[PDB]
Formats: C-alpha cells, structure tokens, sequence
C-alpha cells in the first residue's frame, strides 16, 4: 500500500491496483473522520480540496424517487491538486462514445 | 443500539419481562463509552436461558 | 446486517401508509455499512406462477 499525507488528507493507493476495505472511527462520536471510498451517503461529506478528475458515487434516495449519480472533480488551477468544484458526471469504466463513422 | 454515553447514567434493558442494570461512573470517573456499556449489557443478558 | 428487514410505522396524518426497509452490506455479504431501501414485507407470497 502507498500511504501519503498532506494537510488533513491521507492518500492511499494499492501497488497492484486491487480493492480493499476502508473504515475509520474515533472514540467519541465517529464523526471527525471520513473514510472516503467508492460510494458514500451524501455530498455534504465531500472534502473541499481533492484531485481533479476524481470520481465518487453518491447513493440517491429512492424515497425521493431519485436514483444514484456520480460527481467528478476539476481543480480551480486546472491541473494537479487544489480547490475545485464537484459536478454531476457520468459513471466511469463504461462505453460512452458513438461511432461517428 | 446504544447511541451515546453520559456521566452517572444507569442503563436498564428489559427482555422477556426481566431487567438487568448497569450504572456508569460519574464525572470524576473515566469517560463512558457505548462499546463498554454494550459489552457489559451483552454479558449480563447472556445469562438468560433460551 | 444485510437482508435485515425492519418495518417503519407510517403517518396517516401525511396520507402515507406503512412501508418496510431492507439492508444490504456495502461489502456485498456479511456485516458492514450499507443502504436501507423501500422493500416488500417478508413472509408473503410475492411471485406469479409463470406456467
């Protein structure tokens, strides 16, 4: 595992690219930490800064008649790490282009 | 489900008409935790047969 | 736990009756965080005889 830290962010990356589990908690309320991984509950849990083109899934509420959706990141600087915006994006690793020929 | 803990709080659980109780420490004691409270409750209600 | 079934008492004051919620672990099996979604009540015939 590749573990790196900056500010209040601990980046994790597996060398072989395989999946794993991820979950953290403290001894008072288990709120001060947020182990972001794959899909999460609501967009309110998104950290302010991130890497551009980072993809996270948000679990929609069928109670509100809305299905799931995804959000992508683009840095304000235009590249690298820094503050940016999260916008409704398409799910990754899926064919999305039409053969114009 | 145990949500939070507070100083000097007694917990009562009633199962099948019987009640077991645990009283947490006061402010002078250690900070109470749901994990320990739930563990104590489990090990005390486990004595109930069936 | 996944596949856990709990009933929610609806409020006829809001003109919605009762419903149920089911659980599925994010890991796909066993115990672990997951989602609660509107489900069918258990122990009830719910299939059509295709024959």
């Amino acid at each position: 595992f590749t573990v790196t830290s900056t500010d209040y962010i601990i980046r994790i990356t597996k060398d072989d690219g395989g999946d794993y589990t991820l979950e953290s908690s403290d001894t008072k309320t288990a709120d001060a930490t947020s182990a972001i991984k794959g899909t999460v509950d609501s967009i309110t849990d998104l950290p302010t800064i991130a890497e551009h083109n980072f993809t996270v899934r948000i679990q929609g509420s069928a109670t509100t008649a809305f299905d799931d959706y995804f959000v992508k990141f683009e840095a304000t600087a235009g590249s690298g790490f820094g503050p940016g915006v999260w916008r409704e994006t398409v799910a990754p690793n899926i064919d999305h282009l039409l053969d114009k020929s | 489900f145990i949500k939070s803990a507070d100083f000097s709080t007694t917990y009562r659980v009633k199962l099948n008409g019987t009640e077991k109780s645990v009283t947490t420490g006061n402010s002078s004691g250690s900070a109470p935790d749901t994990v320990t409270i739930a563990s104590d409750l489990a090990t005390q209600l486990n004595t109930i047969s069936g």
